[PDB]
């Protein structure tokens, strides 16, 4: 049996800051149609706590995969990515959203580019070398979860047509006493002619600018995690 | 006259089934340039060897319906959702 795309929960309550609120939309936008926005209006869910409440909202909609965006004092404008497998939560982690250093914010938007059809698969990039290593437990879980989350429906065919954009995940290059950062962009690809048979590449910055630090990890046991990626 | 080659101290390796390649290189980030700079100069290169990977090495069809890419089985492995049945 073949999964289909993985289907994404964006979830929210109503005191979520702005600027995550749309990176989830955004988030929506690019995983369309295999997810679901919900704003919880209802009260808060603090799934380090307890995952009972994200289990049953990822149940309930099918998903198996649930991005929480939340703000408190001690975790600011944090986004947070579970996993389910066989109904319960597999692997979390936190994503804590940086300050740009201009102090720009995030433009509002609905989606990542008027100039990106809905639902097109990305191009992916994984830069640095910490996605090179084996022993960072951290960047082993997020390159995995990022993978599953943007891969959409994965076919063996593509239209050159829809080669249209790209997502890279930068990793910075780890200091020994500082939380892992990382950081997402977004760039259409316009390509131009260079003399040769292949097109010359140059980029446009598209959609949100977000920059991560890692704060709370959750790993799946051991054997779980054994049966979940049972192929 | 616009180089598409791209050469850097290690090489990128690929994950084509989904449309995926690895930087292995150090995340260049130099002080005296803006992040988004810095990033988007790697990220140029990156793609550019992306889409020089997809389009020489993987079969291109072409018919009365369009143009396509026919892309390995993806290598990287991810979790189920579900159990096997």
């Amino acid at each position: 049996l073949i999964e289909g795309a993985k289907r994404v929960l964006l979830l929210h309550g109503s005191k979520c800051p702005t600027p995550l609120h749309t990176v989830l939309k955004v988030f929506h936008s690019l995983t369309t149609p295999h997810s679901v926005l919900f704003h919880k209006k209802n009260e808060n869910i603090h799934p380090f706590e307890s995952t009972e409440s994200l289990e049953f909202l990822a149940n309930k909609n099918d998903c198996g995969m649930v991005i929480f965006g939340s703000s408190n004092k001690k975790r600011p404008n944090c986004l947070t990515i579970a996993r389910i497998f066989d109904s319960k939560v597999l692997d979390m982690a936190e994503l804590l959203l940086l300050p740009d250093a201009n102090g720009e914010g995030i433009p509002e938007m609905n989606r990542l580019s008027m100039h990106v059809a809905i639902g097109l698969r990305p191009l992916m990039l994984f830069s640095g070398s910490a996605w090179d290593d084996t022993t960072s437990t951290t960047h082993t879980m997020l390159k995995s979860m990022l993978v599953d989350l943007f891969k959409g429906e994965t076919s063996d065919k593509i239209d050159v047509e829809g080669l249209q954009y790209a997502l890279m995940v930068g990793a910075e290059e780890p200091t020994a006493g500082l939380a892992p950062i990382i950081h997402l962009r977004w760039y259409k690809i316009v390509t131009k002619r260079s003399g040769h048979k292949l097109p010359r590449v140059e980029l446009e910055e598209i959609g949100p600018k977000l920059d991560f630090k890692v704060g709370r990890i959750q790993e799946a046991p051991r054997d779980v995690m054994k049966e979940a990626m049972k192929q | 006259r616009l180089p598409i080659t791209v050469s850097k101290p290690t090489p990128y390796t690929f994950d084509l089934g989904h449309l995926l390649a690895n930087d292995p290189n150090p995340l260049e980030l130099p002080k005296s340039e803006p992040l988004n700079a810095s990033l988007k100069a790697t990220a140029r290169d990156g793609v550019q060897s992306l889409l020089n990977q997809l389009l020489t090495t993987c079969p291109i069809t072409s018919s009365q319906q369009g143009v396509l890419l026919t892309l390995p089985a993806p290598s990287t492995i991810l979790p189920r959702h579900k159990p096997l049945p």
